[PDB]
Formats: structure tokens, C-alpha cells, sequence
RNA sequence: ACAGAG
DNA sequence: TCCAGCTCCACTTAA
DNA sequence: TTAAGTGGAGCTGGATGCTCTGT
């Protein structure tokens, strides 16, 4: 959610987001990024795609 | 005028002999060096000099490959160049057996024209150069490094050495004024020598494309 | 012959000390003797220390050849 | 930063990996100088210079 | 009057302050998606995604920006020779001649770890060794001193002092630093172009 | 939708 | 509020 | 005389910074 009335959080923009590339940091900007906000999983036909 | 004008006739016949030289065809020490109180010999001043075809150049035989591979280089008088003066110069050409003519046109080149040159055919290949180009020789300005158009044997060391193929290389236009002097074509190669802030020098590589 | 760098990366060292704190953090057996460390990356840093490290790094080259090199053979350094 | 109300952001790691990459990349004494011209930032400021 | 001209001139500079946020940002997002793709490759090259090659080694000398002790250059020598003989000096070492520094320097050069150095990096080295060997002669010229050792008031050899120890020293500690230097396998080099404009 | 803060 | 592509229409060459 | 390739002019659609903090 949107922020401290809400509980919400804090956004990883797409400026710190261009940080994180210049250090190389492959693993970290998968784990903000993925797995501390949207993790899921989806059934995938590998027939019809 | 008369004195401007025969100072372009010197300048411009100057850098054709050094475009034909960097292309490797044969010329002489005397040609590159001819001076322009020497130039007022052979050709005076504008009532006597002739423009159309008293500075055309043919002696210009591909001494590395073959003395048969000939070219032309032509000087027009009309600024804007029709069909019918290209039409003259080819029969021209087709009666001598030569291949490859330059067309020093003085203003422009009528459209009709320019589609002729790219299907008059493949076996007669002929360049548009503006003489506003060849008043000053690209080749010895300070932004443009040493370009030098690399053998089939060295293109495939260069392709080995980094284990690419042709269509990653960095690319060049033909429509690169650099690659009209120096004639290339698609799928040529050409090695660049860039000059660094030191004493040293950086290779570069880029293909026609 | 092995033609890339002799030296250890910072991305290599990153990634090296990554992947052995998450397999300490797991039940893996630790190649040095720890001294009441408990912290799994702390651990990792004296693995690669002493060169105790089993990890292999593949580095690849953009045309897909790769070379083996032993994390207890190249030069680390800061 | 400037210490007149200023606000910053935190962010824990939450990964073995992250860790490491986080520490060993972005720590900051792995960056004591900017990667533009190679000169130090983290240096001393006023009332260590005075 | 006074007063409010000052203000005048004031607020231009909190309105470009104002201004520079948009004036900058879109400017800085426009060159990261443009350059995040390049990253430097194994085999000392530079490529986009795809897999086409925009420079052949990275910025000519394949170094690092952030390394540089320099302008622009991986080190200064005269400083790095300076902490040499500071950190070692050798007072039971004998100072080496003008001769005998070359002869010496040559010695080391040829050694087979120094040939995985860039060769314009090795005669920068042999050009700063030559100019610190003529400085020798220069001094020794002046104050007649003999390279033999002989000569008695024994303070000048400290003038241009030089020691076998502290050549060998210099160009192992030139060398590390040329090695470490270079730019790393794997850096994301595009977005490091992209900020250090874009800042 | 407006005002703030850095 | 500023700026590249796309399409319509006069303007010479050429047969 | 006109078929056609290319100049110059107007129309159209795109874009314009990052966050929290409240009503
Ligand atoms: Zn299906």
C-alpha cells in the first residue's frame, strides 16, 4: 500500500533502480524487486505458450 | 576572376591524383607535386585552358592488381548533368574496355541522372563527386584518422582472433564521404587508426554496411 | 592455456561468498574450524581466507567457450 | 544530506545473497571514490577541517 | 532599491533550482535505458545485449575511471618513487649510477610477468626511468661525484640517492597497480557512463 | 484534487 | 509548451 | 504535350522529476 496512514511501505523507483545496475548487483535487485513484494507462480502450457 | 578559377582546376586535379594514388593506382612523383605557377604550363589561363576534356585523366592503370583495370576521371562544364552527357561519357568508356570513371560535377546532378548510376550496370561503375568535396582533400583534415582498407586475409584473422562474425562488427555507410574517396563497397572492412592523448594509437574496425 | 584475468573479481567474489553463506546457512559441512561465529557470511569470509572454498567459477566468453577456473587459484585481493 | 529535517530510506535485505552483494559491493568502504573522475567523497567536512 | 534588485538577482537562483529537477531528470532517464545494456566482457570488449560490439576494448587502454591516480592516468611516477624510498630506504645499499639504474631497470623489465602489461605502459616506465637517470649524471656532474663510491665527504650521495632495492620495489608496486587497475569482467559499465553525465 | 517537506 | 514522420502539392527534366 | 521523381509546406501525435505527509 500507498504509505504511513496505510502501512505501506517504500517504492524502489526507477532511479535507485539504475543505481543498483552500476554495481553490478544482480541478486539484490531481484530480491527487492521480486521476492520482498510480488512473488508468484503461473501454470505455463509449454504447448500453446 | 581567372585567377580563382584556375586555382580550383589545380586544387581539385591535386586531390584526384592523391584519391587515385590512395587507391592504389599508379602515379607519378611529378603529378602529387605539380605546383601552381607550374599548372599555368600545360594549361593557361581560361581563354586558352579547356575545362570538358583537356584535364581528363586515363593514364590511371591499377598497377597493383593489373594495368588493364583502367579508370576514368571526368570534368563536366554543365553545372547540372543530364542523362545524355552521362550517356556520352559511357559509350566513351565502353569503346576504351574501361570499367570505373569519376564525374566531377560543378554544381549538381539531375535526379533522372543519379538513378542511372546505380543501374547503368554493375560492370560500369561510376561516382558523383561534387567538386565542392575535392577542394579539400578529407583525408589530411585533423578530425579524420587513417583509414586503411583491410585484405580478405586479414578480415578473417581479425574475425578469428575475436571469434565474431561479419554482422557484429561496427558498421560504415557507403554514403560516408571517407568511403566514397577511398571507393568501398559492401563487405569491405576498413581499419581505423585512431590517435590517443598519448603517444600511442587505438585500433578500430568497422564494415561497410 | 587460459587466456582471462588471473585475478578475482568483485562480482566473483560477491557472488562466491553469496552462494557459500546460503549453503552454510544450510546444513553444509564448513571447511575451516569456526570459533564461535554465527553470522553465515562471516564464515564464508574465512573459507575464502584460507582458500577452502568448493567452488568452481565457469567464466564465458560472448561466443559460449568457457574456462574452469578454482576459487582457491585465482588472486584475490580487496 | 544536510540534517535540517531530512528524511532517508531503509532497506533490509532479506537473502543470504543479497547479503554478500549488498556488503561486499555497495559498502561503503568499497566506495570511497566516485566512479566519474576517481576523486574521494567520503572525506572530512566542516568542524573536522577547522 | 538596493534591496530589491538583490532580490531579483536572488530568485533566479531559486528558480533554477525549481527548474533543474525536470530540467535533468528526463535527461538522465533518456541515457540509462539507452547505455544499461553494455557490459564489459571476458574477452576485453564491450557489447550490447545482442551481442554487437561497440568499442573492441574498453576506452582504449581497458582501465578503470574510479582507479586513477592521475588525470586520467593509472599512476603518477613521481610520487609512487617518492614513497618507495621513504617506505624503504636502504642505508646499507650502495647508490646506483646512471649506467648501473638502466642496466638494473632492463634486468627486472624482461622478466617474464611484465610481459602481460600493455607495451605502451612499459615505455612510460622505461621513459621515467631515463629521465630519473639523467638526473643522476646532472647532480654526480656538478658536484664530482665518482660512481665508484670512493669520494669522501659521504653526504652526497644522498643528493639523487637510488638503490637496487628500491628500483625493484618501484616497478613490482607500478606493475600491481596497472594490473588492478584495469576495468573488471562483468561491470555494468553503460550505467556508470549514464550517471557520471547525468549528474 | 490541492497544500506541504527534503 | 517544443519536435520528428506522413501526406499533399507545385516544379523542373525527359521522352 | 505529359510521366515521373523530388523539392517545400502543413497536419498529426508524442513527450515534459523524484518521493512521503496530510485533508
Ligand atoms: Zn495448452
Amino acid at each position: 500500500t500507498e504509505g504511513r496512514s496505510r502501512d505501506g511501505g517504500l517504492r524502489l523507483g526507477e532511479m535507485e533502480r539504475d543505481c543498483l545496475i552500476g554495481y553490478g548487483a544482480s541478486m539484490l535487485l531481484l530480491e527487492r524487486l521480486m521476492i520482498s513484494s510480488d512473488a508468484f507462480e503461473v501454470d505455463v502450457c509449454g504447448q500453446c505458450g | 576572376d581567372d585567377e580563382e578559377e584556375t586555382y580550383r582546376l589545380w586544387k581539385i586535379r591535386k586531390t584526384i591524383m592523391q584519391l587515385c594514388h590512395d587507391r592504389g593506382y599508379l602515379v607519378t612523383q611529378d603529378e602529387l607535386d605539380q605546383t601552381l605557377e607550374e599548372f599555368k604550363a600545360q594549361s593557361g589561363d581560361k581563354p586558352s585552358e579547356g575545362r570538358p576534356r583537356r584535364t581528363d585523366l586515363t593514364v590511371l592503370v591499377a598497377h597493383n592488381d593489373d594495368p588493364t583495370d583502367q579508370m576514368f576521371v571526368f570534368f563536366p562544364e554543365e553545372p547540372k548533368v543530364g542523362i545524355k552527357t552521362i550517356k556520352v561519357y559511357c559509350q566513351r568508356m565502353q569503346e576504351e574496355n574501361i570499367t570505373r570513371a569519376l564525374i566531377v560535377v560543378q554544381q549538381g546532378m539531375t535526379p533522372s541522372a543519379k538513378q542511372s548510376l546505380v543501374d547503368m550496370a554493375p560492370k560500369y561503375i561510376l561516382e558523383q563527386f561534387l567538386q565542392q568535396e575535392l577542394l579539400i582533400n578529407i583525408t589530411e583534415h585533423e578530425l579524420v584518422p587513417e583509414h586503411v582498407v583491410m585484405t580478405k586475409e586479414e578480415v578473417t584473422e581479425l574475425l578469428a582472433r575475436y571469434k565474431l562474425r561479419e554482422n557484429q562488427l561496427p558498421r560504415i555507410q557507403a554514403g560516408d564521404p571517407v568511403a566514397r574517396y577511398f571507393g568501398i563497397k559492401r563487405g569491405q572492412v576498413v581499419k581505423i587508426i585512431r590517435p590517443s592523448e598519448t603517444a600511442g594509437r587505438y585500433i578500430t574496425y568497422r564494415l561497410v554496411q | 592455456k587460459r587466456i582471462t584475468t588471473p585475478y578475482m573479481t568483485k562480482y566473483e567474489r560477491a557472488r562466491v561468498l553469496g552462494t557459500r553463506a546460503l549453503q552454510i546457512a544450510m546444513c553444509a559441512p564448513v571447511m575451516v574450524e569456526l570459533e564461535g561465529e554465527t553470522d553465515p557470511l562471516l564464515i564464508a569470509m574465512k573459507e575464502l581466507k584460507a582458500r577452502k572454498i568448493p567452488i568452481i567459477i565457469r567464466r564465458y566468453l560472448p561466443d559460449g567457450s568457457y574456462e574452469d577456473w578454482g576459487v582457491d587459484e585465482l588472486i584475490i585481493t580487496d | 544530506a544536510d540534517f535540517d529535517g531530512d528524511e532517508m530510506n531503509l532497506h533490509l535485505p532479506q537473502t543470504e545473497e543479497a547479503k554478500a552483494e549488498a556488503l561486499v559491493l555497495m559498502g561503503t568502504k568499497a566506495n570511497l571514490v566516485t566512479p566519474r573522475n576517481g576523486e574521494p567523497l567520503i572525506a572530512a567536512i566542516q568542524d573536522f577541517l577547522t | 532599491t538596493e534591496f530589491f534588485f538583490h532580490t531579483m538577482a536572488g530568485r533566479e537562483g531559486l528558480v533554477d533550482t525549481a527548474v533543474k529537477t525536470a530540467e535533468t531528470g528526463y535527461m538522465q532517464r533518456r541515457l540509462v535505458k539507452s547505455l544499461e545494456d553494455l557490459c564489459s566482457q571476458y574477452d576485453l570488449t564491450v557489447r550490447s545485449s545482442t551481442g554487437d560490439i561497440i568499442q573492441f576494448i574498453y576506452g582504449g587502454d581497458g582501465l578503470d575511471p574510479a582507479a586513477m591516480e592521475g588525470k586520467d592516468e593509472p599512476l603518477e611516477f613521481k610520487r609512487v618513487l617518492d614513497n618507495i624510498k621513504a617506505v624503504f630506504p636502504c642505508p646499507s645499499e650502495p647508490a646506483l649510477s646512471k649506467n648501473e639504474l638502466i642496466l638494473t631497470t632492463e634486468s627486472i623489465m624482461k622478466k617474464s610477468e611484465f610481459l602481460c602489461c600493455q607495451d605502451s605502459f612499459l615505455q612510460e616506465i622505461k621513459k621515467f626511468i631515463k629521465g630519473v637517470s639523467e638526473k643522476i649524471k646532472k647532480t654526480r656532474d656538478k658536484y664530482g661525484i665518482n660512481d665508484n663510491g670512493t669520494t669522501e665527504p659521504r653526504v652526497l650521495y644522498q643528493l639523487d640517492r637510488i638503490t637496487p632495492t628500491q628500483v625493484e620495489k618501484f616497478l613490482e608496486t607500478c606493475r600491481d597497480k596497472y594490473m588492478r587497475a584495469q576495468m573488471e569482467p562483468g561491470s555494468a559499465v553503460g550505467a556508470l557512463c549514464a550517471q557520471s553525465i547525468g549528474e
